[PDB]
């Protein structure tokens, strides 16, 4: 029938059908449980909150992200999330629709095996496949040659591909994404007297980061502008009516991507990681890799990220060659768009991990087929 | 004069200890890595190789029960500083905490050079 | 001449001179004002009570804690408190004594700036420095490596230190301290029929907590011991002659340190906070951080707190290596002792914030120098 | 004037006096610098860590290797390292001891010239000479005919020698050594959930190398044993008490030497490399070169490497005459032993590059004198 393309990300879950241009179900990947005492009878029949009901009632619920940096830690929470996205969000039977999910590079094999076993045994879908998010990002862009820098909520990784050929030795994964940026923004917010410590307030901090943070083209010039003038101050209203103002933390938060030492991390910036990945490739294909810099994910939504990215690569470039940045408006759903395109291909119908292959090869069949 | 063989001690350390004992150090140095942690003996040796020492920056052996470790670390830092600039020593990677913690390699590297001068 | 070391805490103020082994002046950080009507002429000329006179006359005064959770709320109140400390308690003119004060981590920068500006512009001192309470706690213990659990009246915080090198990303602050424990004891005292509303009675209940409360090594069996037996009952006599008895509230109040949910707080216990702070550091320095756990503050005076702390860490330990926690008897004055040690150091005399530096750099010099 | 024999490799530094049978100083060739913030005074005076102090305090330090693939990248650091070797470890004056240093073949000449200039103009020795590591490894074995495969930290090279005569046309250089093996091990450890990113963790990964890694005699059979049974699983304890277990990566990492495609390299195996080197030699001397296969370097310490060499070369042998592999237990210090033997020879005393030759011929005198 129609293949299901579900991008189970660290922060958001993108779900839908193969061939569609946009995912049908986009809900936060959280599970909420009550943290207070119920004294009126008839309201405590609900113990877990999966979709936006956890977001709406977060004032009395404890919010838990099942996925940490693209690594599965809580298996019952994702079983609940999958049941929700299958029966209430998409309202389709998994037993009839093959399901195509995504997976980040340098992911432990036990994760893939357990997830494959789960969706052969809990939902027992007729067929399935596991693909890399970066490959689907190139599929969405319609390209076959270039390096993909995907930055979602838990994982930021670089994957260079030349003429449809991937280079595993040049692939590295960095565990720095939007969640860590939100944590850094919360850490630096206490300087202005703004304290948010509950899991419910974490979503408020993330919202402020999404709607007020931007990438500084020059960090020191922005330091000078913020310390000298007050044009960088911006106001945000809390749900209870309180209003906060930030002028410097707006662009300090996204700078941790290029300066991981802000959070005490020894890693280098994303530009340096991309430069190393390209230098880790053949010199003949570096020319095409530099001219095809495709990024995706919600972490790439900061204003000015593309310009800073280009400036940093140009500084890291041999100074005699052209650099091109690709930042499509559908970066947040590029992985899902590529997954739908791939699953809609007639040639892809033979690489589905069918039920009979699993029933004879165990969960390890996914490693051979993917 | 003390002429005894310790259970564990190289001939090089024995020569070091005998040299400082015969040069007239105020304490009696019995262990290199247990008596030089205060850097007072090193400072005493400094003037005997014609290196001027400002004793107004030196904490006396009477140490208060609070901050004594800080005073000893300060003394080691001042000894290193006096050995570096006016004395022209070659001590790469050696700090005050190494002498305070009794690092054997860097302490021997300083004493053998002291006898060199 | 000599440096003043004044630890301006939320509940108590520790003050004295550099080189001393104990603070000279220790009085509660409160400001008392009359709330009754004077009927005889000759007693209504005093408008406010600052030191122990507020505590002694609390029956006809309202008691205000001006410093709350290590955060300044009423600047005139600390102006009065500092004038009291300098002129009546220490009886020394600030203009010739450089004063070293303490400040909790994750404190808004405006606090430090305004405090620097005020104490240079009001007290006209030659110099200043701002030290961290946890750093001075390690100064008191004479250590250069370890994590500090400083819990005073307003702030409980952890600062990991390895070879003196601190990890800001591993530093977190918890706003649960002795005042919140006193409030929870207030809340649970109404079960036995004891009610205390006036701020004067707050100090009485705080005195009861400082005398009868203790940290239980095991909490659920203490529940059984208190419910089945009467050996845990203890008696306290009110100032007006009445006597109250508490047998279960003695160790239920300090359990909020390890069970913040007692007051409806979503944060975890102090042991879990210390565990997470150690886990946020480098793997090689974690052994020394576990091997050096320093606790400090008046909140750490409950009997059995160190045993519970070590038991919880051992449960959180990898079970292969050893845990020990330093519990000196000068914990209540460890911050002041460290401040005196630091201000007495000859090399520290170069980092005093000279008034000429302030006059040219504004109140923002304190951020660069501290 | 006792000659110094300092064999400074990419990973470790070997130093001592001519005539001795073992180097006196064996410390890693690293330079460590702090990455954290120091809060207390009197301790931040040290800026760089050269010897084992960098290894001990690596948690608060960043580790850099001044020598990369037998090629110098940071000339400032070897000044510190050589001063350490001469004054801290050996505790001798270079001006009185002529120092013999080693160099890998097919090394760009600017490296040798700059190294000669630096050591003459800073340490001011009486004389010098530069010897190839492979030749010294043959001197340690007491041979004048044979091919030596030197595999250290950055360089793996083959040098065939017949009757004391070298064949430069048969000498190649492979930039695949233990450092690339450690990188591959870090890359493949993420499959089991073990992540190592910081430079300090690289030392732990090298420890896992030296305590768990071995050469598989038959790669496919070892894969079958690991996948079927669990007897190859071995446990390793992290410095903080955590325990990790690996059963397959033990022989996957050393197989990259035989299969350079594991890290995406187009080069052939080391057995094929030495076979091709022997094919580049005279057919009359190939008989002696097969019978003299001398190993050296830290990379040749994996269990089963000698049997795998014998099997692979015999498979490439004409199947008529036997293959002999020499793997002395002093392989890691074979270069140093050969250097000491050469410097102790009275004939070699006229081969030293005296300072007067340098003062008249510049750094280029080493090209004609070595
Ligand atoms: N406009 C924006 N500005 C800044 N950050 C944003 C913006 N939009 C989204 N983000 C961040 O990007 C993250 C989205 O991650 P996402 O790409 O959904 O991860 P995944 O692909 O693994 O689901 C969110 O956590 C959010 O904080
Ligand atoms: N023996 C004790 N038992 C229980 N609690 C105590 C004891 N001694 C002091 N406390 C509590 O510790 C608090 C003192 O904290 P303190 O270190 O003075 O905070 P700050 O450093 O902010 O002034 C008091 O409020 C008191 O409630
Ligand atoms: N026991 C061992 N097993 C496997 N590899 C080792 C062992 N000991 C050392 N090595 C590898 O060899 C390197 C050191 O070898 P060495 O001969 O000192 O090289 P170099 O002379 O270039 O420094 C180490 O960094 C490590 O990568
Ligand atoms: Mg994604
Ligand atoms: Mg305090
Ligand atoms: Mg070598």
């Amino acid at each position: 029938t129609t293949a299901l393309v579900c991008d189970n990300g660290s922060g958001l879950v993108k779900a839908g059908f193969a061939g569609d241009d946009a995912p049908r179900a986009v809900f936060p990947s959280i599970v909420g449980r009550p943290r207070h005492q119920g004294v009126m009878v008839g309201m405590g029949q609900k113990d877990s909150y999966v979709g936006d009901e956890a977001q709406s009632k977060r004032g009395i619920l404890t919010l838990k992200y099942p996925i940490e940096h693209g690594i599965i830690t809580n298996w019952d929470d994702m079983e609940k999330i999958w049941h929700h996205t299958f029966y209430n969000e998409l309202r389709v039977a998994p037993e009839e629709h093959p399901t195509l999910l995504t997976e980040a590079p340098l992911n432990p094999k036990a994760n893939r095996e357990k997830m494959t076993q789960i969706m052969f045994e809990t939902f027992n879908v007729p067929a399935m496949y596991v693909a890399i998010q970066a490959v689907l990002s190139l599929y969405a862009s319609g390209r076959t040659t270039g390096i993909v820098l995907d930055s979602g909520d838990g994982v930021t990784h670089n994957v260079p591909i030349y003429e449809g050929y991937a280079l595993p030795h040049a692939i590295m994964r960095l565990d720095l994404a939007g969640r860590d940026l939100t944590d850094y923004l919360m850490k630096i917010l206490t300087e202005r007297g703004y304290s948010f410590v509950t899991t419910a307030e974490r979503e408020i901090v993330r919202d402020i980061k999404e709607k007020l943070c931007y990438v500084a083209l020059d960090f020191e010039n922005e330091m000078a502008t913020a310390a000298s003038s007050s044009s960088l101050e911006k106001s945000y209203e809390l749900p209870d009516g309180q209003v906060i103002t930030i002028g410097n933390e707006r662009f300090r938060c996204p700078e941790t991507l290029f300066q991981p030492s802000f959070i005490g991390m020894e890693s280098a910036g994303i530009h340096e990681t991309t430069y190393n990945s390209i230098m880790k490739c053949d010199i003949d294909i570096r020319k095409d890799l530099y001219a095809n810099n495709v990024m995706s994910g919600g972490t790439t939504m900061y204003p000015g990220i593309a310009d800073r990215m280009q400036k940093e690569i140009t500084a890291l470039a041999p100074s005699t060659m052209k650099i091109k940045i690709i930042a499509p408006p559908e970066r947040k759903y590029s992985v899902w768009i590529g997954g739908s395109i791939l699953a809609s291909l007639s040639t892809f119908q033979q690489m589905w991990i069918t039920k009979q292959e699993y029933d004879e090869a165990g969960p390890s069949i996914v490693h051979r087929k993917c | 004069i003390d002429w005894t063989l310790l259970e564990g001690e190289t001939r090089e350390e024995r020569t070091f200890r005998n040299w400082m004992n015969s040069l007239g150090v105020n304490p009696h140095v019995n262990h290199l890595y247990a008596d030089l942690q205060d850097a007072l003996v090193i400072l005493q040796l400094y003037e005997r190789i014609k290196v001027p020492v400002d004793w107004s920056k030196v904490n006396k052996p009477p140490y208060p029960k609070l901050g004594a470790n800080m005073k000893k670390l300060e003394n080691c830092n001042y000894a290193v500083e006096l050995g570096k600039h006016p004395a022209k020593f070659s001590l790469v990677g050696i700090g005050g905490q190494d002498l305070n913690d009794g690092n054997q390699t860097l302490t021997l590297a300083l004493v053998w050079q002291l006898m060199r001068r």
